[PDB]
């Protein structure tokens, strides 16, 4: 039933521009940094794995985090609290069975209390004005996959892998829209696995070309290339699993054909 | 224990942490109480422009008093 | 009847009467209910004339207030009140048209209501009907993933859900709407099952037991059982006798077994049944 696919794609393209966190927001933070943020996000990849949560749930939580940090000053000791609160909210929103607060308190090695996680939950909701239905890189990828020539699960897993890596690094990824990061991930993954490129059917749909995706693609290819040396490794480990066809183990191409 | 079970940036001052959060959470009162002339804190109508009247549940659609699942 | 009170209030201008809804919150465990989280986040993204407006939210120390657009009555109560009267076709047609508008809007904004029933459709004195209660709604994706199983009030649950479909979609809302359409015509529920199996058997006796021809893949679904009695499909004119050729055409398209064949809300909006739709005020006092 592809009756609403186009309406939905258009709606998401409209909403992503709204639910977009301030690109240079980290400069405004008196204490936290992009490196502390990378540390937080990496731990959330682990938490998502521990409780077998959906990848969408992880993407949503990062969106909430960045939007909250885009307006609220947070000292390093409360950062994991914002992360835990955001994951709880994303689980409630996205999961059939979201982990209970006690499970989230536990997973922080009991750093904060249940009441604290709930007050933070109260704070994030207030700051985000309950606007939790945010578009994600994951939501766009899911739409682009429907254009494979033919369907390839290794391509899908590698694309999802690339999209997740984008979450870890505020610089440079905060500067691209979810739909753009998803375009770059789909092409890089497809190219890596099959040698094929961004389908023209997807140009008709998104209005994006390799030329418009290029800047994101250059960044992403470098991230893909340097991935084994990154301080954060929870995503690479996650994607070594046969569930994802061990795609993090694949070798990125040396150059692209742009 | 599992690997996901970790503290990231040290122990926290629980007393001050709870107090900082209590404060931050004390925002949702302001303009809404103003617009609807209702004191959501005390659940007491007030001012005027919105003629608040408590009606019996049988007079309006049940949706309006239906609790979450 | 019903113990309790609800704060109502009138102002002026266009949106003058509003109703207050309040939620008590667990402070040490759970916090804001996920149902409230889904309804509030989604509902605030659904501003349509046929969707009951969420006007404001107030999150206090231990309470959560929802300021809603106020509407006089709900369809279940209206039908109960007209149980021996009969709702005029022009009013039935207007309600269906409007419900399709509201539903189509939801779907094009990636939201499944998932619990469409007369009790969740509110009506006013002007002839308007709106979708209420998005506590069970969910933002979907393209393609849809696997979501909560056995959703939807039994009587309005699509056979996909009952047969354990791994993935369900917008079509589950159209099935519910088709059941309500048939119900407005007789004021009696189309498929009032007593259990999941009873619900399925009632559907099969009315629409016939689906085979691979009618619904490709039906016999491979998780909860399909080859022991299912094989009922013959009955003459659609028999399902809802008072309905005319156009009404029956639409209803049959809304109750198609195959979810990929079942008509969409936006496609239904162009059906000849609505060729003469208008906006009548209700036939009974609200």
């Amino acid at each position: 039933v592809p009756d609403y696919h186009e309406d939905i794609h258009t709606y998401l393209r409209e909403m992503e521009v709204k639910c977009k966190p301030k690109v240079g927001y980290m400069k405004k933070q008196p204490d936290i940094t992009n490196s502390m943020r990378a540390i937080l996000v990496d731990w959330l990849v682990e938490v998502g794995e521990e409780y077998k949560l959906q990848n969408e749930t992880l993407h949503l939580a990062v969106n909430y985090i960045d939007r909250f940090l885009s307006s609220m000053s947070v000292l390093r000791g409360k950062l994991q609290l914002v992360g835990t609160a955001a994951m709880l909210l994303a689980s409630k929103f996205e999961e059939i069975y979201p982990p209970e607060v006690a499970e989230f308190v536990y997973i922080t090695d009991d750093t904060y209390t249940k009441k604290q996680v709930l007050r933070m939950e109260h704070l994030v909701l207030k700051v985000l004005t309950f606007d939790l239905a945010a578009p994600t890189v994951n939501q766009f990828l899911t739409q682009y996959f429907l254009h494979q020539q033919p369907a390839n699960c290794k391509v899908e897993s590698l694309a999802m892998f690339l999209g997740e890596l984008s979450l870890i690094d505020a610089d440079p990824y905060l500067k691209y829209l979810p739909s753009v990061i998803a375009g770059a991930a789909f092409h890089l993954a497809l190219y890596t696995v099959t040698g094929q490129s961004w389908p023209e059917s997807l140009i008709r749909k998104t209005g994006y070309t390799l030329e418009s995706l290029k800047p994101c693609l250059m960044d992403l290819h470098q991230t893909y290339l340097k991935a084994p040396q990154h301080a954060q490794q929870s995503i690479r480990e996650k994607y070594k699993n046969s569930k994802y066809h061990g795609v993090s183990l694949l070798n990125p191409p040396e150059t692209l054909n742009l | 224990k599992p690997s996901a079970c970790r503290n990231l940036f040290g122990p926290v001052d629980h007393e001050e942490l709870t107090r900082d959060l209590e404060k931050h959470c004390r925002d949702m009162e302001e303009a809404s109480q103003r617009k609807w002339n209702f004191d959501f804190q005390n659940h007491k109508p007030l001012e005027g422009k919105y003629e608040w009247q408590e009606v019996e549940k049988g007079s309006l659609p049940e949706f309006y008093y239906r609790p979450p699942r | 009847g019903t113990y309790g009170v609800v704060y109502k209030a009138r102002n002026k201008l266009t949106g003058e009467v509003v109703a207050l809804k309040k939620i008590r919150l667990d402070t040490e465990t759970e916090g804001v209910p996920s149902t409230a989280i889904r309804e509030i986040s989604l509902l605030k993204e659904l501003n349509h004339p046929n969707i009951v407006k969420l006007l404001d939210v107030i999150h206090t120390e231990n309470k959560l207030y929802l300021v809603f657009e106020f509407l006089h009555q709900d369809l279940k109560k209206f039908m109960d009140a007209s149980a021996l009267t009969g709702i005029p076709l022009p009013l039935i047609k207007s309600y269906l048209f409007q419900l399709l508008q509201g539903l189509a809007f939801c779907h094009s904004h990636r939201v499944l209501h998932r619990d469409l029933k007369p009790q969740n459709l509110l009506i006013n004195t002007e002839g308007a009907i709106k979708l209420a209660d998005f506590g069970l709604a969910r933002a979907f994706g393209v393609p849809v993933r696997t979501y909560t199983h056995e959703v939807v009030t039994l009587w309005y649950r699509a056979p996909e859900i009952l047969l354990g479909c791994k993935y369900y979609s917008t079509a589950v809302d159209i099935w519910s709407l088709g059941c309500i359409f048939a119900e407005m015509v007789t004021r009696r529920a189309l498929f009032p099952g007593d259990s999941e199996i009873d619900q399925l058997f009632r559907i099969f006796r009315t629409l016939g037991t689906p085979d691979e021809v009618v619904w490709p893949g039906v016999t491979s679904m998780p909860d399909y059982k080859p022991s299912f009695p094989k009922w013959a499909r009955q003459d659609f004119s028999k399902v809802v006798p008072p309905l005319d050729e156009d009404g029956r055409s639409l209803l049959s398209q809304m109750l198609h077994y195959d979810p990929n064949k079942r008509i969409s809300a936006k496609a239904a909006l162009a059906h000849p049944f609505f060729q003469d739709v208008t906006k009548p005020v209700p036939h009974l006092r609200l």
